[PDB]
RNA sequence: CAGAAGAAGCACCGGCUAACUCCGUGCCAGCAGCCGCGGUAAUACGGAGGGUGCAAGCGUUAAUCGGAAUUACUGGGCGUAA
């Protein structure tokens, strides 16, 4: 099963407020977080830009707490978002109505909206991968790895031996020795290692989505 | 171009109240004078020759709330002028609307005839002058704006001021709120506490 | 010429351009010059919270 | 004496040893073995920088096709007498690092942990924190403490570059006045002995720190 | 007319030279105009607190004269220091 994530392709404001009457008690939590794309690698930032008497101070770690479970949770497939930046830009509340929960649902209210408005996209995990094999069964190396959909960044010739070095998805990836040991005769091998997380092609990620759906 | 940070602090490290204060309540209720500011105030080191001018300057720049520059342009002007260059720079500082104004009594503090002297509230002659380093020339006559009559501040410091020894050198009238700068004040107006001649030197240096 | 390059760590590799100032370093025979931090290639120094100005460290 | 290397490097040593020898179970042509054994060969005597005659009886066992799993073991014990451990701070030292966390407790680390351990991080139920503690290139003990997810996925760690188990780290940044902090955090393996094992390079560790 | 509202930083604190402690490091990392400092109680390194000096600037580098009576006209020397 491969790991995928998800992030948000383009940066939102948005609004989610939370007002309900649970056992007698009126619960009314609003938080206004803007959702912007971060950096590869960079992972989940939060920024509190509450200066204060708009969040009550109790509720503002309920609300990152919300947020960091809803990312968990994921918003398209269920894949854990990643790469995406959260600041609590506006806040509104009420004494009596507000609540750590009703915020904490809230700030899931804000992150769904985000999520209409954030374009977010699939991820998959990028494997670069450098296979060693005989020149002869070079080309052959070259095709396997334009079928799984990888990318040859370059091509190194060691003695007998040719190097090649790509960028293959994980999924497209599993199975390659059993096509590398018949492209070369056994007389080939190869090393896989993670790179990056790269969105899934939209045709693919549009499956992926229908097959956690259902 | 002004300090802002606390007033008390530059006196503790001269030592000696520079009238940063109204003088509503004793200095001493307000700060410990005789400790210096910090964590190692309270211990007294030992003060070099240059330690010793570097401090009588600093004071009286603190007391005329002067930066530097303009500091050393008077100087250099008390030295270009004729007689004692010592005196003469104390004229300067005396003659500067900011002083006259506090010493009129319009002003509490001299940091508030600034603001009274920036926001326009002083006439010198009828005509509004926004300058502190404005200086005034004998003979001049420096009145509060009609409309700046009306503040509050202006009354409570003519109270203070009749605390305060009256400069000679200026007559002033209350309720009219006017004063005639009729002469340069003497050597011998001024406080003997400050040391002219330590300013000269350091200059000098 | 040689030139000595001030702070704590260095980003410098062969072939980089940087811009060097005058500063002999005593104890270092025949470095009659200092390495400008943070011009050019040269990089200020990190987690530097005085003197910020002369290892070319932007205010934190 | 006998040479000293770091823990993440021992680990690339196991690695490139397992994956050296992978090639002699698999790849049937003896040229294509024959390129991997040097390039291994080069690897670990790089790392090494010097090779005594008890590396070089090892070399010679990981060089022959005939090598095993037993012999690999072996290798890798003597590879691991090579390593220094991390060196633990004082109880006293430890609280002054940690001087926000008053009366912080550790736990026990294994030895040889501690001479595989790139970094020491340990975790607090109660805190709901990661403590790490490492010597930087400067060589000076950090140490930092973040909030680590009770939630636990399968995902590449970022201090490892390795699949795994992880749990999302956050370290907030100071409060000011107005009670505004940042918080800038990756998912990493929960466990810090698990990842300091699969972890191979020490800047994998300093780039994940930077990002914090 | 409205409202303190919209407006403070930079260098330095062993001596020379105004301004001191703590912590970390332990001839390392570094500093440095000069004399020097650093090998486990560093006012000298790095950070912090406090302080000093300047201030929309503050430091650094380069450059000239000064201090330099150290080319001596003003205004020096030559027994042993040239
Ligand atoms: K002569
Ligand atoms: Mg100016
Ligand atoms: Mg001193
Ligand atoms: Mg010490
Ligand atoms: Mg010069
Ligand atoms: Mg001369
Ligand atoms: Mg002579
Ligand atoms: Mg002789
Ligand atoms: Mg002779």
């Amino acid at each position: 099963m491969v790991s995928y994530r998800e992030t948000f392709k383009s940066s939102a404001q948005v609004q989610g407020k939370f007002s309900r009457q649970s056992g007698g008690r009126g619960q009314y939590g609003d938080v206004h977080i803007e959702f912007t794309p971060n950096e590869t690698g960079a992972g989940f930032e939060f920024e509190n830009a509450i200066v204060g008497g708009v969040v009550p101070r109790e509720y503002i770690p309920s609300v990152e707490a919300g947020l960091k479970d809803a990312m968990e949770n994921g918003v398209l497939a269920g894949y854990p978002l990643i790469d995406v930046k959260a600041k609590l830009y506006d806040g509104s509340y009420h004494d009596v109505d507000s609540s750590e929960m009703a915020f904490k649902i809230a700030a899931s209210l804000a992150l769904k909206e985000a999520a209409k408005k954030c374009d977010p996209v699939i991820l998959e995990p990028m494997m670069k991968v450098t296979i060693e094999m005989p020149e002869e069964y070079m080309g052959d190396i070259m095709g396997d790895v334009t079928s799984r959909r990888g990318r040859v960044d370059g091509m190194e010739p060691r003695g007998n031996a040719q190097v090649v070095n790509a960028y293959v998805p994980l999924s497209e990836m599993f199975g390659y020795a059993t096509s590398l040991r018949s492209n070369t005769q056994g007389r080939g091998t190869y090393t896989m290692y993670f790179d990056h997380y790269a969105e899934v092609p939209k045709s693919i990620a549009e499956d992926i989505i229908k097959k956690n759906k259902g | 171009a002004r300090y802002l940070g606390p007033k008390l602090k530059l006196s503790r490290r001269e030592g000696t109240d520079l009238f940063l204060k109204s003088g509503v309540r004793a200095i001493d209720t307000k700060c410990k004078i005789e400790q210096a500011p910090g964590q190692h105030g309270a211990r007294k080191p030992r003060l070099s020759d240059y330690g010793v001018q570097l401090r009588e300057k600093q004071k009286v720049r603190r007391i005329y709330g002067v930066l530097e520059r303009q500091f050393r342009n008077y100087y250099k002007e008390a030295a270009r002028l004729k007689g004692n260059t010592g005196e003469n720079l104390l004229a300067l500082l005396e003659g500067r609307l900011d002083n006259v104004v506090y010493r009129m009594g319009f002003g509490a503090t001299r940091a508030e005839a600034r603001q009274l002297v920036s926001h326009k509230a002083i006439m010198v002659n009828g005509r509004v002058v926004n300058i502190a380093s404005y200086q005034v020339s004998p003979n001049d006559v420096v009145s509060i704006r009609e409309k700046a009559k009306k503040q509050s501040r202006v009354k409570a410091a003519l109270e203070l001021a009749e605390q305060r020894e009256k400069p000679t050198w200026l007559e002033v009238d209350a309720g009219k709120m006017e004063g005639t700068f009729k002469r340069k004040p003497e050597r011998s107006d001024l406080s003997a506490d400050i040391n002219e001649h330590l300013i000269v030197e350091l200059y000098s240096k | 010429v040689t030139s000595y390059i001030g702070g704590e760590g260095h980003n410098l590799q062969e072939h980089s351009v940087i811009l060097i100032r005058g500063g002999r370093v005593k104890d270092l025979p025949g470095v009659r010059y200092h390495t400008v931090r943070g011009a050019l290639d040269c990089s200020g120094v990190k987690d530097r919270k005085q003197a910020r100005s002369k290892y070319g460290v932007k205010r934190p | 004496m006998k040479t000293m290397i770091y823990p993440h490097q021992y680990n690339y040593i196991r690695s490139v040893i397992l994956r050296l020898k992978n090639v002699y179970k698999t790849v049937n042509d003896k040229e294509t073995v024959k390129v991997i054994q040097s390039e291994t060969y080069n690897d670990i005597n790089e790392i090494f920088g010097h090779i005594d005659d008890d590396i070089e009886e090892s070399l010679k066992v990981l060089m022959n096709i005939r090598l095993s799993n037993k012999e690999i073991e072996a290798i890798l014990n003597k590879f691991l007498e090579y390593v220094v451990p991390f060196e633990l701070p004082s109880p006293q030292k430890l609280q002054k690092v940690f001087k926000k966390v008053k009366k912080i407790k550790i736990p026990q680390f294994e030895e040889y942990d501690l001479k595989v351990s790139s970094f020491v991080g340990w975790n607090e139920l109660a805190s709901n924190r990661k403590y790490i503690i490492y010597y930087d290139e400067k060589k000076q003990l950090k140490g930092l403490y973040g909030e680590i997810s009770n939630q636990v996925v399968k995902g590449f760690c970022t201090i490892c570059n390795k699949e795994s188990n992880v749990s999302l780290f956050m370290k907030k940044s100071k409060t000011n006045s107005d009670g505004q902090y940042v918080k800038k955090g990756d998912y990493i393996c929960r466990d810090s002995i698990h990842c300091n094992k699969q972890l191979t390079d020490i800047n994998q560790f300093y780039n994940f720190i930077d990002k914090l």
